């Protein structure tokens, strides 16, 4: 249904909207935003520039992995922009 | 998980497991300086030739399979 | 009985794993950025007194696996790209006013450790500073593009994938192309067939391939453009200066041989590694090079390649038109086995021995104008060339840096009449 | 020692000289030495100079012939018995006979017989230290025993071994059955193929070390089936580790008689150290093994072992229950027996030993020693490493200091992260998670931060940056070298 | 089956709506609706179809390909992402069609070249991308031969887009490949439109290539330099503009390459007028920052005469060009400040600082930024003094311009350069300019607060007058401008504290306190913000509204619907709770706690974090001895318990929280399990001393009971394991592992993924060695169901800390056919 992008992340910083403002992209934990999120160039292109990493709304802050994910190096997988396996709209 | 080299599954043979950990070990020797130093001191060979033989042992280790 | 400890270092590691040279201070002076095990160190050899002073020493708390320097076009200061056991690549800039390494860039691509398929072991840079390639021992290779902004500050790009499954990398080297698309030559070896043949026949007759990866800048993608198998396995390469200075190409050092193999219509040129007269070693044992130093001049260029016996040769390439005619080697001198060598302007050679003390010599003579035999690839023989080792006659020992590596035993006791115990180190 | 007291910015310094004892000195000034010191020592006159002002570990080097593996302190002679072993090497006799053999084969070319290049080849022995060692062979070796006085650079005795013999252990002790005569036992191996591993056998040389540690004379050479790489004096007798077999040996007139044996050790014995009653064995891969020796039957009983595999390199007993061990992969651990361990018994063993300290140094440690570095200070766990570095491990005296330096570590981990993108806690938790160690090399980088960061970190600890710096200096004042003279 | 079709897709994919077979080239088109599968579809459809159309790219031919792609790329209803996909497939088919695209090159360009001038930036990068790939598929001579006739076209539009396209192909094939073409066209004798077009190609090569010119900069400059002396004014103008573009891209390097251009330009400065003089002056302005110090002095002095003359030019483009040139000259290190003070400033402020310059926005920005940059080199006072008297102008916009200028200057340099006279002129001009406001100018606010904070303690003699104006404006204009004065108080409170005028902040305190009944929420938020800024610096006993009175007035404001009012109010409550909670009784504090408990669920992050902080402060003041044991929606109470256990030791709340588990009801046991999970995850390292206490609860709950007990309990083990990692708790965590391991075999995805996460946490905290030890048995177990799970766990332990496993792999002896011993690690020195 939903899956991470997991492509090679580049220099594009991932954003978060006002509703999804304080969660880790992976585990939804609100505690200790530790490491900044990078996203691949394709997911950050055109209309998707500055969009949210979780839900895809207008981003108002920066996305962070939690401390637990940084300890487990979950920040060092592919870029974590959630994609629905449905249409491209 | 499947696309990470060294990952295993239910039908993984002992030969695959030990060639995996053997290649892992050789690359770890290539990385850690004092490990390659200990090995290059044990056998009286320079660091360069020890690294070279460690690279030759990459498709060779555990010999051919069954 | 709670036992909490507290670690401290009294004598930092003296063994050198890497050594690069350049204008790291941003002036005419050349410095030597060496890497001990887990410590990055900036040294300055004095052209006056000939002594090596440690300008800076920083503990990086990580395993340094590759060390390169580069410079952008029109630049006057060399940066420091460091491949580590982290999943990150870092570009650093030394600051003389603050005496510290300013981390300019740091990009995260993999997991931590000296891993098999996580890059950080190999690091090759385009000689014009346009791109850097960090690669693992197997299967993964990444390329970043380096461009300065309007404020003249270095900027890095997103990584470009150059992966190739079931591939082992012996050595990576950036090719000196005259502002053409950047080229990265490397030694590869595909083991996919050797693992699917229970007879072992695919294991044999499987030789490594010299492969040229091109960075298409106009299309922004890396492609395995070129590849050719090698006659025998090589240990490392040497960047041959190209463009306006010299012909582009790479030198492949190999078991008992050296092979200039530029791609295109350039024919492979090979020369046997000269051996000392009356070797006491077992004739079944081969001979490889352990390291190489490169010196580039507006007028000429040469190389210094050291063997397992510490034999430094001055390798020179004669050329006609844009093609190379022959590889001319000449016996330069002998020093202890070095893990790295640096040829500096004003005539100085820094030899960082793989074990024991390090040395700094002054280049008195280039190694030519003597009557010693000079061997060439064009000379026919079938048998190798032989030479006579002699005391230091092209270099003079100017400084010696005491290194305790490797320490195999240690007894801290008061064997002398003094009161403070001494460290008796075998 | 000769100490130099000098004021520096209205702040005195009393720094000792890395030099032998001297009897007198006076200021000196010549064109050869503009600012020096004329010092007379016992039966010698010396013109010296103090060029460098910073205090460091200074050295005096005694050249050797082969790679040293171990040396032992002779209590009476205060001299050293060193074993020097090298792979791929020729013994001196083989160098002579092979060089000469080449000389003979030179004439057989029958070239007009009139050319004696052997007169130039056999004459010049190229300096082996600079032109590299003429050494080759996969089964070939070269091992040498040496008696050296540590005061000067002279070698008292030299014993060259056979062609394919390689010494890996050595010890100096006396036996209960004999008098106060000092014996030197040297463990040697024969025909070592290192990769793949295959051995033909081992030997144990015994020497009489007469003339208060000045000469070695051959007593006997007792053979054995596997390489013995561990020799330790134990209750008037000698504990020898041959392969995975730990044996109790006594001295005999013809050979070293085997008095006891234990063969339940897992893999291979790399080292052995013993408190007066217990035996601490170092397996090559399976960490430390606790072995008790029953005096009544001569029966070695394994009463404890480790729960983790450790590629041990060296170790030292901190007390009757704790061992500090080094790692091939650059780690250091401290393992402690629980206080309820029963010494007299008869997945490996029943009662296990808990690991109370884990810490990744980052450089492979090959010597651990608990000793006091300077007079008046406290004991420290000084270690050496394979990269030519010297470090120390230091105990905390109060919980307040432990919490202090620990919070310093936590702060500098985030405010001063490692330069090459590495995680400090992950780096020190390389193979095992950190257990009760504070990285002082990280803490002392407090002085390298920007002043605003020093102010933030110090104010978070309710201190000032100078207070933090001094409290960091106190550790070096207590356990290391501090030459500040108020 | 076909994907969904949009109405605009019928025109392009109508022929799939009917089942046909057996057609030819109709087979081609039909199988080419593969394009429809790529455009509309799922990522699997787009990738599989993409690979199918790339593999058969040669078999299909370029003709039909572009014949069906270009109409799609031309559809006005095309989305941007769909256009990006079309670009990707265009590149991927162009890579295969190496030579076949030549006869179609023109047919592509006439469709793509418009995208190079589109207002959409991403569309422009699409056109550049596909034109580059087109330039690499076809040859260089193909692009040159195709695009050469449009060089001297009479229409300026096609010449412009043609030059841009040539810049794109220059970026694709490299500068040296196109160097001779430019060297020929820039000297074309047939018409001036050709040379003008090639010079435009050089300029667009500057704009597009950027700093990648530097190696070929001398080549381009030599190819283009002759255009400065041509008899056509247009080619001279475009040549000077292209020189300016090359200098802009080469900044700051490459001054040598422009050598052969320095003298001509200079001479032209004396014999050119109009917009060609503007182009030459622009090239000078972009060339000077590239030069050394002495030569910048010489050259800048060599052009300053004509520059000063053109300070009063009637053209607007001229004034802006020469203004940028002034900024660039006075930004260079060679132009000393004394020279600027003597020869540049008088005509600058005479001709450029006029009332008509404040009306235009471009003149406004250009003049302000240029003026501040002048102040960066010639000093602060030397620039500010010349425009202070203009703070008293009747024209409000002029006061806005000089106010913004002074604000940026003093914000950059400070106030140490200002003497007493200029200081009083500042206070006067800022007071007068701030009083007569037609609207709420944020520029006057930033300028007032910036000048005040810059003066620091020097503003003490003026604080009575300042606070007088702030009170007058604070009661004036009927609530419309009150929040501006409140923001001013909030921005100057600290300086009012460092000037020993606390009673004046007291008058501001009572006046602000008497406005908390404000109906406009946006103003009330600024009132609460000003109160917060005063409380942060004032002594708790000097607050003229006593905290005993201030806090109960703040307690009902927490029900306000506005986000700003909630944030500022909560923050003020927290500052009171942190500094002077001794003035408020415990009953009030408790009532505030349960006036804020629901706000921990607020959607805005600022309000959540604020409520967490202030809840921690009031919990620190009260103490955890008396809080409610537990009360419908447990999430805010869970975060509450975590906060209380973080500000005060969890030794106080863990006994009661574990006491709530002893009751036989189940959902409350799951509740205390969740609160334990978020508890340990929140406290992190503080749980190093509280694991043995919670061990038995996790023993019972961890055992098979309810699947949820095992799930959330495993989550507890995970959070404890990750928060305590690195503090010597291997015995306890290793003890709970013995209980978590029985739950390894389970099929419910949530609980098995929670158990896996607990195994990864226990991996980082215990070490990969122990995890591999537990994981070794079932790797080669005869049963497959156990090999799946144990191999899965082994994968989790292998992906993380693979380099660490090198030391923990067990010894496996070599069999007859293989060598399985790592002999290197068995070496002993
Ligand atoms: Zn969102
Ligand atoms: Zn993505
Ligand atoms: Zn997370």
């Amino acid at each position: 249904d939903l899956i991470f992008c997991r492509k090679q992340a580049g220099v594009a910083i991932g954003r978060l909207c006002e509703k999804c403002d304080g969660k880790c992209v992976i585990c939804d934990s609100y505690v200790r935003p530790c490491t900044l999120v990078r996203i691949c160039d394709e997911c950050n292109y055109g209309s998707y520039q500055g969009r949210c990493v979780i839900c895809g709304g207008p981003g108002v802050s920066d996305a962070y992995y939690c401390k637990e994910c940084t300890i487990q190096e979950k920040d060092r997988d592919g870029c974590p922009k959630i994609v629905n396996l449905g249409s491209s709209k | 998980q499947s696309k990470y080299i060294g990952t295993g599954h239910a039908d993984t043979t002992k030969w695959e497991w030990l060639v995996n950990q053997h290649r892992d070990s050789y690359c770890s020797y290539m990385g850690h300086f004092d490990l390659l130093n200990y090995f290059a001191i044990a056998e009286n060979e320079s660091k360069a030739r020890v690294r070279f033989n460690l690279m030759e042992k990459m498709l060779q280790p555990c010999g051919p399979p069954a | 009985v709670d036992m909490f400890l507290y670690n401290l270092t009294l004598q930092r590691a003296t063994g050198i794993s890497f050594a690069i040279h350049g204008n790291f201070s941003g002036t005419k002076q050349q410095e030597i950025v060496v890497s001990r095990g887990k410590i990055l160190e900036l040294l300055r050899p004095d052209p006056n007194t000939g002594k090596v002073h440690t300008l800076l020493t920083v503990e990086v708390f990580g395993v340094i696996r590759s060390l390169m320097a580069f410079r952008l076009t029109g630049g006057t200061k060399d940066y420091i790209v460091v491949g580590s056991d982290s999943g990150r690549i870092v570009i650093l800039e030394y600051q003389p006013s603050k005496n510290m390494f300013e981390k300019i860039h740091q990009e995260t691509f993999g997991k931590s450790g000296c891993r098999r398929i996580v890059p950080g072991q190999f690091l090759a840079v385009d000689p014009k500073g346009r791109a850097v390639m960090i690669s693992a021992i197997e299967k993964q290779k990444l390329v970043y593009i380096l461009n300065r902004d309007a404020a003249a500050r270095l900027t890095i790009s997103s990584p470009l994938e150059a992966h190739k499954a079931n591939t082992l990398v012996y050595h990576v080297v950036g090719v000196d192309v005259g502002f053409e698309n950047p080229m990265f030559a490397c030694l590869e070896m595909d083991y996919e067939e050797a693992d699917n043949d229970p007879t072992g026949e695919a294991a044999a007759n499987t030789q490594q391939t010299l492969t040229f990866y091109e960075l298409d800048l106009g299309l922004n993608h890396v492609v395995r453009k070129y590849s050719e198998p090698l006659e025998e396995h090589g240990n490392f390469l040497i960047t041959v200066p190209g463009g306006s200075d010299g012909p582009s190409g790479v030198l492949i050092c190999s078991e008992n041989y050296i092979t200039y193999k530029n791609f295109g219509d350039q024919p492979d040129i090979r020369c046997p590694i000269p051996r000392r007269r009356n070797d006491l070693d077992d004739p079944e044992r081969g001979m490889i090079f352990v390291c190489s130093a490169t010196h580039k001049t507006k007028s000429m260029f040469f190389f210094l390649a050291q063997t397992e016996q510490g034999d430094i040769f001055k390798i020179t390439l004669e050329t006609d038109e844009d093609m190379v005619t022959e590889i001319r080697l000449k016996y330069f001198d002998t020093v202890p086995v070095a893990a790295a060598m640096c040829v500096l302007k004003t005539g100085f050679l820094f030899v960082a021995s793989e074990f024991g003390n390090h040395y700094l010599y002054q280049i008195a003579h280039l190694g030519d104008d003597d009557e010693e035999p000079e061997f060439s690839s064009a000379m026919p023989l079938e048998d190798t060339f032989f030479f006579q080792p002699r005391p230091l006659k092209n270099l003079v020992l100017v400084d010696e840096l005491d290194s305790l590596s490797p320490i195999l035993f240690c007894q801290i006791a008061d064997l002398a009449n003094e009161d403070t115990p001494q460290l008796y180190v075998a | 020692r000769s100490w130099l007291s000098y004021s520096y910015q209205s702040r005195f310094h009393l720094t000792p000289l890395s030099y032998e004892t001297l009897e007198f000195a006076s200021g000196f000034a010549s064109e050869q030495c503009p600012e020096g010191i004329v010092a007379i020592s016992t039966n010698t006159l010396r013109i010296l100079a103090l060029e460098k002002l910073g205090a460091v570990f200074n050295q005096v080097a005694f050249p050797l012939q082969y790679t040293p593996r171990k040396f032992v302190i002779h209590p009476e002679s205060n001299n050293l018995i060193i074993i020097e072993t090298d792979h791929n090497a020729y013994t001196e006799a083989t160098k002579a006979q092979r060089k000469q053999q080449m000389a003979e084969e030179m004439v057989e070319a029958a070239g007009e017989l009139a050319a004696e290049m052997a007169a130039a080849f056999l004459n010049e022995n190229l300096p082996e230290s600079i032109f590299g060692a003429p050494k080759a062979g996969n089964g070939q070796w070269a091992s040498v025993i040496r008696v050296m006085n540590p005061i000067q650079g002279n070698t008292l005795d030299l014993v060259q071994l056979e062609q394919n013999e390689a010494a890996f252990s050595v010890a100096v002790c006396r036996f209960s059955n004999t008098g106060e005569d000092w014996y030197v036992l040297v463990g040697v191996a024969k025909d070592l193929i290192l990769n793949p591993r295959s051995v033909a056998g081992g030997f144990v040389y015994t020497y009489k070390l007469v003339n208060n540690g000045e000469k070695l004379e051959f007593l006997h050479k007792t053979p054995v089936e596997e390489v013995p790489a561990a020799i330790a004096p134990f209750q008037g007798r000698v504990l020898i580790g041959v392969g995975k077999l730990l044996r109790v040996y006594d001295l005999g007139k013809k050979k070293l008689l085997r008095k006891c044996e234990n063969k339940h050790i897992a893999n291979y014995i790399s080292g052995i150290q013993t408190i007066g009653h217990r035996v601490i064995v170092s397996d090559v891969q399976e960490s430390f093994i606790w072995v008790r020796y029953k005096r009544n039957e001569n029966q070695l009983i394994i009463f404890a072992d480790d729960t983790y595999p450790r590629w041990v390199t060296t170790a030292s007993l901190l007390d009757y229950d704790t061992v500090a061990g080094a790692d091939k992969f650059g780690n250091i651990c401290v393992v402690r027996l629980p206080p309820n361990t029963n010494d007299e018994v008869d997945n490996g063993a029943s009662q296990k030993a808990e690991v109370i300290m884990n810490y990744h140094v980052g450089e492979t440690v090959l010597s651990l020693q608990k000793t006091t570095l300077i007079p008046g200070g406290s004991e420290s766990l000084v270690y050496t490493t394979l990269s030519g570095g010297i470090g120390i491990l230091v105990p905390f005296t109060s919980h307040e200091d432990h919490d202090f330096f620990q919070h310093v570590e936590m702060h500098l981990r985030s405010e001063h992260p490692p330069l090459c993108g590495r995680d400090h806690l992950s780096f020190r938790s390389y193979y095992f998670p950190v257990k009760n160690v504070i990285d002082g090399d990280l803490c002392e980088q407090f002085n390298s931060m920007e002043p605003n960061k020093q102010k933030n970190v110090s104010e978070e600890l309710d201190r000032t940056p100078p207070e933090v710096s001094k409290k960091l200096e106190d550790i070096r004042t207590r356990y290391a070298f501090d030459y500040k003279d108020d | 089956n076909l994907p969904f079709l949009k109405p605009d897709d019928i025109q392009y994919f109508d022929k799939l709506l009917v089942d046909v077979d057996e057609s030819e080239e109709q087979k081609e088109r039909k199988i080419m609706k593969l394009l429809l599968k790529i455009k509309n579809g799922t990522p699997p459809m787009r990738k599989a179809a993409l690979r199918q159309i790339t593999d058969k790219a040669r078999e299909f031919g370029a003709g039909p390909l572009f014949n069906q792609i270009l109409p799609l790329l031309m559809s006005p209803t095309l989305e941007d992402q769909e256009r990006h996909l079309l670009v990707k497939v265009i590149d991927r088919i162009l890579y295969k069609l190496d030579d076949l695209v030549r006869p179609y090159v023109h047919k592509i360009l006439v469709v793509i070249e418009p995208l190079l001038i589109d207002e959409d930036y991403y569309a422009r990068v699409e056109g550049r991308e596909i034109i580059s790939n087109l330039a690499k598929a076809a040859g260089l001579a193909t692009m040159i031969s195709t695009m050469r006739p449009d060089i001297d076209n009479m229409d300026e539009y096609v010449r412009n887009t043609t030059a841009r396209a040539f810049a794109v192909v220059a970026s694709a094939l490299g500068i040296p490949s196109l160097l001779p073409f430019l060297k020929a066209v820039c000297k074309s004798k047939k018409s001036w439109q050709a040379r003008h077009t090639g010079i435009k190609i050089v300029q667009q090569i500057a704009i597009l290539m950027g700093c990648a010119i530097l190696p070929h900069l001398r080549s381009l400059v030599e190819i283009i330099e002759h255009g400065l002396v041509d008899e056509q004014q247009k080619v001279r103008t475009i040549s000077a503009l292209a020189i300016a573009a090359l200098a802009e891209a080469a900044t700051p390097y490459g001054i040598e390459s422009f050598d052969s251009v320095l003298k001509p330009l200079w001479k032209g400065i004396r014999q050119h007028r109009g917009k060609g003089l503007a182009a030459f002056l622009k090239a000078i302005g972009y060339l000077i920052p590239l030069m050394d110090a002495e030569y910048a002095n010489y050259y800048t002095r060599e052009v300053m005469l004509i520059l000063i003359r053109e300070f009063q030019s009637p053209d607007e483009e001229m004034k802006k060009i020469v203004l940028k040139v002034v900024k660039q000259c006075c930004g260079t290190d060679g132009v000393e400040a004394n020279y600027i003070k003597t020869e540049i400033l008088p005509p600058f402020f005479k001709h450029f600082w006029q009332h008509r310059m404040a009306l235009d926005r471009r003149n406004y920005r250009q003049l302000v930024d240029t003026t501040v940059e002048l102040a960066n080199k010639v000093g602060a006072a030397e620039i500010i003094s010349r425009i202070v008297d203009d703070l008293k102008d009747e024209a409000e916009q002029y006061r806005k311009m000089v106010m913004e200028t002074i604000e940026k200057i003093m914000g950059n340099l400070g106030a140490a350069d200002i003497d007493h006279k200029l200081e009083e002129q500042l206070i006067d001009g800022i007071l007068y300019a701030f009083q007569e406001q037609t609207t709420e100018d944020s520029v006057m606010l930033n300028g007032f607060g910036t000048v005040v904070n810059a003066l620091g303690k020097r503003v003490k003699p003026y604080l009575p007058q300042i606070c007088g104006t702030v009170l007058w404006r604070l009661n004036n204009k009927s609530a419309k401008v009150r929040q501006q004065a409140a923001d001013l108080i909030s921005r100057t409170a600290v300086v009012m504290k460092t000037c020993q005028e606390e009673k004046l902040m007291g008058h501001l305190g009572v006046v602000l306190y008497e406005y908390l009944g404000e109906e406009y929420p946006e103003v009330l938020g600024s009132i609460l913000g000003a109160l917060k800024a005063i409380v942060n610096v004032i002594g708790m006993h000097k607050m003229t509204p006593p905290i005993k009175d201030l806090l109960p007035r703040l307690t009902p404001i927490l029900k306000n619907r506005h986000e700003k009012v909630q944030e500022n109010c909560i923050d003020l409550v927290g500052r009171i709770a942190d500094r002077g909670a001794e003035y408020v009784s415990a009953r009030e504090w408790m009532r505030i706690c349960f006036e804020l408990l629901e706000l921990l669920k607020a959607h805005k992050k600022a309000i959540r974090r604020a409520t967490v902080n202030t809840f921690g402060y009031i919990a620190k003041a009260i103490g955890p001895h008396d809080v409610l044991a537990t009360l419908q929606n447990r999430v805010c109470t869970t975060v509450a318990i975590a906060i209380v256990a973080e500000t005060c030791s969890p030794f106080t709340v863990l006994p009661a929280l574990m006491n709530e588990y002893r009751v036989p009801e189940l959902n409350v046991q799951n509740g205390v399990l969740k609160s334990l999970s978020f508890l340990f995850e929140y406290i992190g390292e503080m749980g190093k001393d509280y694991i043995y206490a919670v061990t038995p609860l996790l023993e019972d709950a961890l055992m098979d009971r309810d699947l949820v007990h095992r799930q959330t309990a495993s989550a507890v083990v995970q959070h404890m394991s990750l928060g305590v990692y690195g503090f010597g708790c291997e015995d306890s965590l290793n003890h709970l592992l013995n209980y978590v391991w029985p739950n390894v075999f389970e099929t419910s995805p949530h609980v098995i993924q929670a158990v896996m996460g607990a195994l990864e946490g226990l991996r980082v905290a215990i070490g990969p060695c122990r995890m591999l030890q537990y994981c070794l048995q079932g790797l080669f177990h005869p049963a497959r169901k156990v090999r799946d799970v144990y191999w899965k766990i082994y994968n989790s332990i292998y992906i993380g800390s693979q380099d660490a496993l090198i030391a923990h792999y067990p010894r496996i002896y070599n069999d007859d056919k293989n060598t399985y011993i790592r002999y290197e690690l068995d070496y002993i020195l």
